[PDB]
């Protein structure tokens, strides 16, 4: 996976998120919920979009070229406009072949970039309070209702007022 | 070779001729004259071999 998210520690895709690419999931005190991050899905998409606009553009018109199927045996004028032709198509279809793989490992790996690069934000974000389960999931060690879901998606989580009871939760004996 | 009542043949040939350049036709005889010439040019233009019917 290069970025080992995607298929990785990450389990499986959500056949059920059809609101975006890249997306949050939680279970609280308010009962369950899920909601998309349209930065990291506007991200992807627009970096795909923009190689693949880069792709899919046209040539210049081609107007009178040479014969390419001969109806008569002419020998040495026609075995060059052969291999001439020939020579030419197994390289265009090389560089085809070729732009393709490397293009689509390339879209492979940055959409694994994107999902990392997400996660990374909310474990930045979250400093202190909550632990990485390594699924891709995130203990939290205090109350977090759904309001305070909320903050965390779309960046406005304050730890500092959490922090206190964050501490005491997660360093108990058992 | 026979072909529609005739035993015989024609060779045709082709000339370009410049601005300033002058055709200059000698013959002592079977020659099949040029009642003219054709504009010649370049350009997007091609010729293509399809039975596909023009729609
Ligand atoms: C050098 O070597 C070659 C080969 O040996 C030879 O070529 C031969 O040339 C002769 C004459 O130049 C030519 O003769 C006939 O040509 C017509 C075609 O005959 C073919 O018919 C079939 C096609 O329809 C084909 O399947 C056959 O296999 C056959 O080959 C034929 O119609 C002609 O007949 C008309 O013309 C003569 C006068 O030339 C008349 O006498 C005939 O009655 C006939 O006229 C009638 O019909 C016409 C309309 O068709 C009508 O207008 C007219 O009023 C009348 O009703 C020729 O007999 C051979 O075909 C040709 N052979 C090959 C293989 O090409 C050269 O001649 C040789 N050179 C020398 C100097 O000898
Ligand atoms: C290229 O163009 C020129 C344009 O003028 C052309 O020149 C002409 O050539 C012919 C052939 O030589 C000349 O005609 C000759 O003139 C006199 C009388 O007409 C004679 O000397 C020739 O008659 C011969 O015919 C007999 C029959 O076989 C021979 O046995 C004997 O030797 C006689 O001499 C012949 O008719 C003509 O005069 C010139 N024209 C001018 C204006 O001077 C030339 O022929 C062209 N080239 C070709 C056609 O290949
Ligand atoms: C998250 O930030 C965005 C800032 O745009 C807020 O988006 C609003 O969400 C409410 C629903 O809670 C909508 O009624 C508004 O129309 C949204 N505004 C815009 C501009 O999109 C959102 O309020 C913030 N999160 C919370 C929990 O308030």
């Amino acid at each position: 996976g290069i970025f080992g998210a995607i298929a990785g520690f990450i389990e499986n895709g959500w056949e059920g998120m059809v609101d975006g690419w890249y997306g949050f999931r939680h279970q609280n005190s308010e009962g369950t919920g899920q909601a998309a991050d349209l930065k990291s899905t506007q991200a992807a998409i627009n970096q795909i979009t923009g190689k693949l606009n880069r792709v899919i553009k046209k040539t210049n018109e081609k107007f009178h070229q040479i014969e390419k199927e001969f109806s008569e045996v002419e020998g040495r004028i026609q075995d060059l406009e052969k291999y001439v032709e020939d020579t030419k198509i197994d390289l265009w279809s090389y560089n085809a072949e070729l732009l393709v793989a490397l293009e689509n490992q390339h879209t492979i790996d940055l959409t694994d970039s994107e999902m990392s690069k997400l996660f990374e934000r909310t474990r930045r974000q979250l400093r202190e309070n909550a632990e990485d389960m390594g699924n891709g999931c995130f203990k939290i060690y205090h109350k977090c209702d759904n309001a305070c879901i909320g903050s965390i998606r779309n960046g406005t989580y304050d730890h500092d007022i959490y922090r206190n009871e964050a501490l005491n939760n997660r360093f108990q004996i058992k | 070779p026979w072909v529609r009542g005739v035993s015989s043949i024609i060779s045709i040939y082709w000339t370009i001729v410049k601005p300033g350049d002058i055709l200059l036709i000698n013959s002592t005889g079977n020659l099949i004259a040029p009642r003219g010439y054709f504009k010649i040019q370049s350009g997007k233009s091609s010729i293509m071999r399809s039975d596909a019917h023009i729609d």
